[PDB]
């Protein structure tokens, strides 16, 4: 019932600007210290910025005068404006609530948003089917999936049957190919007798390009 | 100007072992140190605040202790759902002069008994062949340990420098893994052959799943 939802973020060219926002639900951020904390891919947590309950702003050495933290009390939203972004700035940025009066820690976070600073251009993914085969598949269980290939940048979100199929679903992490584009797969295991009567659609979402793909995976016969 | 030295970077243990993470402060932060846990794709969750105080809804097998500038997070009985990365956060007063410092992080893998994967193989679809590229994917579902020798054969000829592998994070229930091996070729190289196979070797066992073009 208490949430911090972050929006903004995606592909940004070096030297370009971006603005991230963090909407609070269930409380007023005007009564707490607020913080932005980043994490580069496969690395640790790096403190970025803090805003006070009075409005006082503290920044880090590497981001002094380059970033700007703010909050709108009417809209009850935190903001981070980034202006001179470099390649070492690509990271997942998190919005967090600091409880200095009791915990002296961070008691509330939001899901991160990925900011990618690169000179490459945005490209949508191709979604091919990993079709289930005949009833020669390790008994009564079958394997099917979707191959999401040739997209940029991260991230991509996959789901099955609009979120109705979750068990036995594996969405693999993305792999950077030689071409500079990403590629992954998402597989799900189902009972073999489900094929033919139950439909299986993977839902690929690529917000950096505002692209959404729904591919119905159907069995491939023999003959 | 304060730094948090966390140790170790990673560690493996079995279900029930007692594991210890240490955090060293550059100066003295008094008690303003907190421990957090982060699972893949998720934001960290506050485990411990003020060095040795438990949070709301955190099991008692997580404990925190202080000795001057050395802080210790202990998991008394490791459970299959503790697979994560653990961080310490120390704040010198108000955070000024980089007073807010995170630790380097500790990735906690889980040791369990060997489990064999279920191996599936998917040929490239015709929709993908229309574009002059073929990706054949070999899936390894629910295996342990993460180590696995996945090789590709085309007409019983071994391939190298031609595929890419991707591993899931350790399952939060049965501490298992899933692996995908994608072998990429041109349309011509795919038409030049018939029998394709991936062989997974896991110790003394090596199971090969195959398919031949055209026939089924």
């Amino acid at each position: 019932e208490v949430q911090l939802v972050e929006s903004g973020g995606g592909l940004v060219q070096p030297g370009g600007s971006l603005r991230l926002s963090c909407a609070a639900s269930g409380f007023s951020l005007s009564s707490y210290y607020m913080t932005w904390v980043r994490q580069a891919p496969g690395k640790g947590l790096e403190w970025v910025s803090v805003i006070n309950v009075y409005g006082g702003t503290y920044y880090a050495s590497w981001a002094k005068g380059r970033f700007t933290i703010s909050r709108d009390n009417s809209k009850n939203t935190l903001y981070l404006q980034m202006n001179s972004l470099r390649a070492e700035d690509t990271a997942v940025y998190y919005c967090a609530r600091e409880d200095v009066a009791v915990y002296m820690a961070i008691d509330l976070w939001g899901q991160g948003t990925l900011v990618t600073v690169s000179s490459a251009s945005t490209k949508g993914p191709s979604v091919f089917p990993l079709a289930p085969s005949s009833k020669s598949t390790s008994g009564g269980t079958a394997a099917l999936g979707c191959l999401v290939k040739d997209y940029f940048p991260e991230p991509v979100t996959v789901s099955w049957n609009s979120g109705a199929l979750t068990s036995g679903v594996h969405t693999f992490p993305a792999v950077l190919q030689s071409s500079g584009l990403y590629s992954l797969s998402s597989v799900v295991t189902v009972p073999s007798s489900s094929l033919g009567t139950q439909t299986y659609i993977c839902n690929v979402n690529h917000k950096p390009s505002n692209t959404k793909v729904d591919k119905k995976v159907e069995p491939k016969s023999c003959g | 100007a304060i730094q948090m030295t966390q140790s170790p970077s990673s560690l493996s243990a079995s279900v029930g072992d007692r594991v210890t993470i240490t955090c060293q402060a550059s100066q003295s932060i008094s008690n303003q140190l907190s421990w957090y846990q982060q699972k893949p794709g998720k934001a960290p969750k506050l485990l411990i605040y003020d060095a040795s105080s438990l949070a709301s809804g955190v099991p008692s097998r997580f404990s925190g202790s202080r000795s001057g500038t050395k802080f210790t997070l202990t998991i008394s009985s490791l459970q299959p759902e503790d697979f994560a990365t653990y961080y310490c956060l120390g704040i010198y007063g108000d955070g000024a002069d980089d007073g807010i410092a995170f630790g380097g992080g500790t990735k906690v893998e889980i040791k369990r008994t060997v489990a064999a994967p279920s191996v599936f193989i998917f040929p490239p679809s015709d929709e993908q062949l229309k574009s002059g590229t073929a990706s054949v994917v070999c899936l390894l579902n629910n295996f342990y340990p993460r180590e696995a020798k996945v090789q590709w054969k085309v007409d019983n000829a071994l391939q190298s420098g031609n595929s890419q592998e991707s591993v899931t994070e350790q399952d939060s229930k049965d501490s298992t893994y899933s692996l995908s091996s994608t072998l990429t070729l041109s349309k011509a190289d795919y038409e030049k052959h018939k029998v394709y196979a991936c062989e997974v070797t896991q110790g003394t066992t090596s199971v090969t799943k195959s398919f031949n073009r055209g026939e089924c």
